């Protein structure tokens, strides 16, 4: 995806820039969970798909 | 005194529109402008804070 991030706003707007820092922590959060979970899921199944890929070609015999 | 100035001036901006005219009127304390900018837009583009040299 194409990047933009950098929003100024001035002295009497901190609420504003506490909702774009809501926004940009929030989306980071959700995407580093995404990832470092999927990462974690798929070795799992990636180990079980040879080791089931092994028995298959034991029992071909 | 900012700069060593008690007096100030404000800066204000607008985006005349193609077709619209822009009329000023005034008696005093005006800072007119000189040279404006036609601009064209296109994303693609942003404000990048950086320290790093470019190459």
């Amino acid at each position: 995806q194409f990047t933009a991030v950098g929003k100024e706003f001035n002295k009497l707007e901190r609420r504003m820039e506490n909702l774009n820092k809501k926004v940009d922590d929030g989306f980071i959060d959700i995407w580093t969970y995404n990832a470092e979970l999927l990462v974690l899921l798929e070795n799992e199944r990636t180990l079980d798909f040879h080791d089931s890929n092994v028995k298959n070609l034991y029992e071909k015999v | 005194k900012v700069r060593d100035r008690e007096g100030r001036i404000n800066y204000y901006w607008t985006l005349l529109e193609p077709g619209d005219t822009i009329i000023f009127e005034a008696n005093g304390n005006l800072i007119a402008p000189r040279y404006a900018f036609a601009l064209s837009r296109g994303f693609g583009s942003g404000i990048i804070n950086s320290n790093a040299p470019m190459d």
